[PDB]
């Protein structure tokens, strides 16, 4: 009774090591949470956008490590805002596998540094609220180093931000959100 | 990223000797060696006693190069040979980076800049070479390039900008020449086909803040797999071009494109030195040092 979407950062600011962490973190979340009938969808973003599997395509292929294995990095710039808008309008459409009256969960995995994006956060957030989209943010690299980066993670996440923002390396990231 | 181990840069300490061009070839790696080690601060694991042993070598190359300074403050291989537009612009380029290393006489540096502007700049901004250098292997990817006025103008302009602040007072026609050169590049940037010219002219535009819109898209999309600017042959040219792009990316504060570019450069394992390695040696270490200075 929940639709979970993954919006992962694939920009060049994300080192290949941190991308493996992203690629392994998703596998853990999908394996340690099935736990049916939770549906999963994933889209990698940069300056371009690529849907690796929709809610329909995941319902046909149960194996988590199989759908994420061939995923590579885009290496463009970082368009976080546009990625968020694309998720709520496309991935959460019933034509893609989104079920009616099911919880909409967006898991934004970024380093908290949007760049080159024509869209701002103030253009995609008020739209994500009127659609009722639960937003979790998973910071990577030095997302907690700066102040503009940490406030960006809180900006993407809903309120309160203390229940949504987590570090990627945490293996207790799933056992803390289930309860 | 992590700075390059200074132990693999020992061969860059070269004793300068030769003519107006031969001396700069040996002077180049030494100047850019200590410039990199200054920023990365590796004088402790390398020996501070060796710093003066190389710093004075730069002074030696400088004084020996002054003997080939023509009365018009221009530079040629020989005192009787017609002055080269490229060599003069390269002397300005090397000296500008060494002003904080040794005592560089400002009258020499500014005199060469004034000569390039007054006598070697076409009214449309184009810089023209009327007496090419003998050692054609010291000019990097500028050797046998289809393009053209663009490549040479981009090169000279980069030198002028690196000496803009230090020679703005003496040479007043400097900001005007800079703008004129930038006007020609911006007007013909979209028509560029070779990745080398795209990289070097892109950096010249980026230093002005004139690398925007379609010019930027042209620049970024020219990159093979978003990590290097590659032309078919001559690896040394591709290293030089990618270094110019890195400098352009660092100017744009684009830290989405910087890491894969730097990562590629480090996987080439190039440490300079050898026949026809002057530009690549100077570029790959000016860029990586600028990266170290700018990397969070
Ligand atoms: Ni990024
Ligand atoms: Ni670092």
């Amino acid at each position: 009774d929940s639709d979970i979407a993954f919006l992962i950062d694939g920009s060049g600011s994300i080192i290949p090591h941190d991308f493996r962490r992203m690629k392994e973190f998703v596998s853990t979340v999908m394996e340690q949470l099935k736990k049916s009938k939770t549906l999963f969808s994933l889209m990698q973003y940069s300056e371009e956008f690529r849907i690796h599997f929709t809610f329909k395509e995941f319902q046909n292929n149960p194996n988590p490590r199989s759908l994420v294995k061939p995923i590579t990095q885009l290496l463009g710039r970082t368009h976080t805002a546009t990625g968020i808008r694309k998720v709520v309008r496309e991935l959460f459409n019933i034509t893609n596998g989104a079920r009616k009256n099911a919880f909409k969960i967006l898991v934004v995995i970024t380093d908290g540094e949007k760049f080159g994006d024509p869209l701002g956060y103030e253009d995609v957030i008020p739209e994500a609220d009127r659609e009722g989209v639960i937003r979790y943010v998973i910071g990577v690299g030095d997302a907690f180093r700066s102040e503009k980066s940490r406030q960006e993670l809180n900006t993407i996440a809903s309120k309160p931000p203390r229940d949504h923002v987590f570090q990627v390396n945490n293996f207790e990231a799933l056992k803390t959100i289930q309860n | 990223a992590m700075a390059v181990d200074a132990e693999r840069l020992k061969h860059l300490i070269v004793t300068p000797s030769g003519a107006g061009e031969q001396n700069m070839i040996g002077m180049t790696p030494t100047v850019i060696a200590v410039h990199y080690l200054d920023e990365t601060e590796q004088w402790e694991k390398f020996g501070l006693e060796k710093r003066q042993g190389a710093l004075e070598l730069i002074k030696k190359g400088y004084t020996q190069q002054l003997a080939f300074r023509q009365p018009s403050s221009a530079f040629a291989a020989f005192v009787k040979r017609a002055p080269s537009t490229w060599l003069t612009a390269y002397v300005v380029k090397v000296f500008s980076l060494a002003v904080n290393l040794i005592a560089i006489d400002s009258q020499v540096l500014c005199g060469a800049v004034k000569w390039l502007i007054l006598e070697k700049q076409k009214p449309d901004g184009v810089f023209q070479e009327d007496a090419p250098v003998i050692h054609q292997e010291m000019i990097g990817g500028l050797r046998n390039n289809n393009e053209k006025d663009m490549a040479l103008t981009a090169f000279v302009l980069i030198s002028l900008q690196e000496a803009k602040d230090i020679c703005e007072e003496q040479v007043n026609s400097l900001p005007g020449s800079i703008t004129k050169a930038g006007d020609f590049l911006e007007a013909n940037y979209m028509n560029l086909q070779r990745s080398y010219t795209v990289a070097i002219a892109g950096y010249a535009l980026a230093q002005m803040g004139r690398l925007k819109g379609p010019l930027l898209n042209k620049f970024l999309t020219t990159a093979k797999d978003k990590n290097r600017w590659e032309d078919p042959g001559k690896q040394l040219y591709n290293v030089e071009a990618t270094s110019y792009a890195l400098l352009a990316l660092l100017q744009l504060k684009d830290f989405d494109f910087v890491p894969p570019v730097v990562r590629w450069l480090n996987e080439q394992r190039y440490y300079g030195g050898g026949y026809g390695s002057t530009q690549a040696t100077f570029m790959v270490f000016q860029a990586l040092a600028q990266y170290q200075k700018d990397a969070p």
